[PDB]
């Protein structure tokens, strides 16, 4: 129940990430999942481009 | 070989199929070295990007994940997933 | 059936809403440029998808129809470009895998023959047909559509284009239109290369010759370039009907209709008019935004291409960078 | 000038007034009379289409001259040619004599089945045909339209002497694109005014192609052609 | 003799006369070029027919009648119409009367009103009056085809006067 995922290339070391998602109840998740995309782009980005 | 999984959360298994099916069928601009592997699991969908250079790589990632972003904010303003 | 034709090929998108024969939204944001800059895989990207939501509720509130009255999601198979056809198409299969539609591909000439098909209502005429990406002379023969008239280069379409865009040109509403009211303004024709090669054009030779044309346009100041205008409209417009007549007295017809990237332009109406009289054929009219590459085409063929039973493969489709069509199977006609 | 041209109205009033229907179409327009005592025909090339002036005079001139120069090279090189008069291109008139014994390579394959099963004789027209055209293909004056009934045949009946006509689509800067378009083009009115001649065609190409050392790339782009079909 | 009624441009009529019995240069040139022969006079040891006369002088009518030609008298028309020779120098004067021939051909193009008397050139020229079928007699082939320079593959398929007939249509486009 976070946006989770990991990427492992021939490190053989698990580069595990994931971050919460807005709890339902007062609203849509997907308001969180939105928060999760700009998130995990970040990462992906930060990690692999230097 | 470079591999990356990731683990979706959707409400219901019902995104669950779509987000595998809606970007799955597409035989990708550069699966040159590129393999798509998306796996339902319940409520959750399963995707793991294989490649070789990471160029391209990160290229199909963000692509997608924001064909993904455009599936939600269709699913916030179309959506959310009709049972079917 | 209503048919959501989500075409956007490389400069443009549109939404083409196809319902009980008519075209009722064709909306769009032309991505009007700076001068003679586009023909983009990316960036046409970025602008739809941030466009692309806006552009569908405004269609579906102009049509006042909802996500369980559209009847299909035609989204072009090609050829268009690459990235703007699947940006364009994730939206397609995910609204059909919700919305609980089929995934449809659908050829893009052919759009624009059949919009023409309902422009005409003739009884299966030739058809020259240019827009930024072809150049042929088409009849309906042998259960197919047959090339009689093909280029290897450029396009009527991209060549009026490119040569409005090289002399910057106001973009909008199409350079076709630039150069059509630019014309009447200049005299003293020049002679510029006439390649009719027995059925087949190759209008590269003529595109890059008056490119040849600018330089000593400035370099002299003798010409101006309304003679330009002029000169390439009697040119290429001859050399079009020429072949037209030719190919329409081989096949035992008298019939001619224009459309796609160039169509806007009225000097080829006069002169198909004039070839006609004399050859004793007649003509058919033409335009300029619906020879423009809306959203409807592609949705009026998918009404062909799917009222049949055609479907794509919900495990393979999409991505396409050339797709003939007689590399087609045309069925919904004998 | 307007008087020389004036008198040139006079003389194609005088001339082509009270004369026969011969035929007249789409590029072309066909009459047929008498010369000074000798028998002629005419072959009429124009600026009688109207899309602008100021070219459509040196369009009906050099499509006239063009075809005039053909016929020069063809019956000059050694090709069986027929023979010209003199060409005024004021009006672009051509005055081209008709060669007799009035039977085309198309009315020869009609006739010759009768007696003729499994084509052998045939295929030794075909044998001709592809000597004669592999000839023409020397320095390769392309007839750009060959056809089942563009090919004459003169007397004697048993040598086999044909005449090539109406070089009026017509250019020599043979390229093999251009020339596999030619043999297309040439296969395709053999399957449509032919039946089923694959052995009569077969024959045919292996002449050709044996008598002309040139037919390889030829034949490569009409493969080409083959996969995009130009 | 006889007369004719030419076509294409038909309002003239063409007359032969063949005449021998000549030796002299000057004398009979300059008769020639002064107009007092009012005929066109030819050797006779390089033509094969009076087609290929016919043929020139309709050349010589048409383009004379519209003026555009590049002559500007119907008689030095058609010595240049029968030699396909672009130089008109030589077209000019070995197809025409040297001093190589003891025989003359004369081409006479009436027009209306404009009769130029027989027997007042028969006393111009001396000469006893010959009917015209002396022609092959006289015709030395090892000369004649010089001028056309013709293949023989040509020759397979038809005679000789349609090989030097067309050959003379083409000297104008070029």
């Amino acid at each position: 129940m976070e946006l989770l995922g990991e990427y492992v290339g021939q490190e053989g070391k698990p580069q595990k990430l994931r971050v919460s998602c807005e709890a339902p109840g007062d609203g849509d998740p997907f308001q969180g999942l939105l928060s999760g995309v700009a998130q995990m782009k970040d990462m992906v980005t930060e990690l692999f481009d230097p | 070989p470079h591999i990356f999984t990731l683990s979706v959360p959707f409400p219901t298994p019902l995104e669950a199929e779509i987000a595998h099916g809606s970007l799955a069928p597409d035989a990708e601009p550069h699966q040159r070295v590129v393999g798509k592997d998306l796996t339902v699991s319940g409520r959750i969908l399963v995707v793991r990007w294989k490649a070789e250079d990471c160029r391209l790589l990160r290229i199909s990632v963000i692509n997608f994940l924001d064909q993904l972003s455009l599936v939600v904010r269709t699913m916030q303003r179309f959506g959310p997933p009709v049972s079917r | 059936p209503a048919v959501l034709g989500f075409e956007g090929s490389a400069n443009k998108i549109g939404v083409g809403v196809v319902r009980d024969g008519k075209v009722l939204a064709n909306p769009r944001r032309t991505y009007v440029t700076p001068p003679g800059t586009g023909f983009l895989p990316g960036d046409t990207a970025r602008h739809h998808r941030a466009v692309i939501l806006d552009l569908l509720q405004e269609a579906l509130t102009e049509s006042g129809l909802t996500s369980q009255d559209i009847d299909c999601i035609a989204y072009t198979k090609g050829p268009g470009m690459g990235a703007p056809l699947v940006s364009v198409a994730v939206v397609a299969r995910t609204v059909a895998q919700l919305w609980n539609k089929p995934l449809v591909g659908v050829n893009h000439c052919i759009g624009h023959i059949e919009m023409g098909r309902l422009i005409t209502g003739a009884t299966s005429p030739t058809v020259l047909y240019v827009s930024g990406g072809n150049t042929q002379v088409i009849a309906y023969s042998e259960h197919r559509y047959r090339i009689f008239g093909e280029t290897i280069d450029i396009a009527v379409g991209n060549c009026l284009d490119r040569f409005a865009r090289v002399l910057k040109i106001s973009n909008d509403p199409s350079p076709g239109y630039n150069i059509e009211q630019m014309a009447k303004r200049g005299k003293k024709l020049v002679e510029l290369p006439y390649t009719v090669k027995g059925m087949d054009v190759s209008f590269s030779g003529i595109l890059s010759f008056i490119e040849d044309v600018a330089h000593r346009m400035l370099a002299t100041g003798e010409c101006t370039p309304e003679d330009l205008c002029f000169s390439l409209q009697e040119t290429v417009f001859a050399m079009l009907v020429e072949i037209t007549e030719r190919a329409m007295a081989h096949c035992g017809s008298q019939e001619a209709l224009i459309v796609g990237g160039v169509g806007c332009n009225v000097r080829l109406q006069e002169m198909m008019a004039t070839m006609c009289q004399e050859r004793g054929a007649r003509l058919f009219a033409t335009d300029e935004r619906f020879c423009i590459d809306n959203g409807a085409m592609i949705a009026q063929a998918g009404w062909e291409m799917f009222r049949a039973g055609h479907r794509t493969p919900l495990s393979d489709s999409g991505v396409t960078q050339r797709y003939r069509t007689d590399e087609v199977e045309v069925t919904w006609r004998d | 000038e307007a008087e020389a041209l004036a008198a040139a109205r006079e003389r194609s009033s005088r001339f082509l007034s009270g004369l026969e229907l011969v035929k007249q179409g789409a590029e072309a327009r066909v009459f047929r009379g008498r010369f000074q005592g000798r028998a002629a025909v005419i072959k009429h090339r124009f600026p009688k289409g109207y899309r602008h002036p100021a070219l459509e005079a040196r369009l009906g001139r050099r499509r006239t001259v063009q075809e005039a120069r053909a016929l020069l090279r063809c019956r000059r090189a050694g090709i069986s040619a027929p023979v010209v008069f003199f060409v005024d291109y004021a009006s672009n008139c051509l005055y081209m004599e008709e060669i007799e014994g009035s039977v085309t390579v198309r009315d020869y394959i009609q006739s010759t089945m009768e007696t003729e099963k499994t084509p052998q004789g045939l295929s030794n027209l075909a044998k001709t045909i592809g000597q004669v055209l592999a000839r023409m293909h020397d320095e390769d004056l392309i007839h750009g339209d060959l056809t089942t009934s563009n090919m004459l045949l003169k007397p004697p009946l048993e040598q086999l002497n044909i005449v090539l006509i109406d070089f009026g689509l017509s250019f020599i800067s043979a390229l093999p694109e251009d020339k596999g378009v030619d043999l297309y083009v040439l296969e395709k009115a053999f399957l449509s005014t032919h039946p089923n001649t694959e052995t009569v065609f077969e024959a045919f190409l292996k002449s050709y192609s044996t008598s002309s050392k040139k037919a390889r790339p030829v034949l490569k782009k009409l493969d080409e052609v083959r996969l995009r079909g130009r | 003799q006889l007369t004719h009624q030419l076509d294409l441009f038909p309002e003239c009529r063409v007359t032969l006369l063949l005449f021998k019995d000549v030796k002299n240069a000057g004398d009979l040139r300059r008769k020639a070029m002064e107009g007092t022969i009012d005929g066109s006079l030819i050797n006779p040891t390089v033509i094969v027919d009076p087609f290929q006369i016919l043929v020139a002088a309709n050349k010589a009518v048409h383009l004379y009648k519209l003026g555009k030609m590049k002559t500007r008298t119907l008689s030095t028309e058609i010595i240049f119409n029968l030699s396909p020779n672009n130089n008109i120098s030589e077209a000019l004067k070995k197809f025409g009367i040297s001093a190589n021939d003891t025989s003359i051909l004369i081409v006479y193009i009436e027009e209306g009103e404009k009769q130029i008397n027989q027997e007042y050139l028969i006393s111009q020229v001396e000469g006893h009056q010959v009917s015209l079928k002396n022609l092959p007699e006289i015709m030395n082939i090892t000369e004649v085809k010089k001028i056309y320079k013709l293949s023989s593959q040509e020759e397979s398929i038809g005679t000789l006067l349609d090989a030097i007939i067309c050959r003379m249509s083409t000297k104008d486009v070029l």
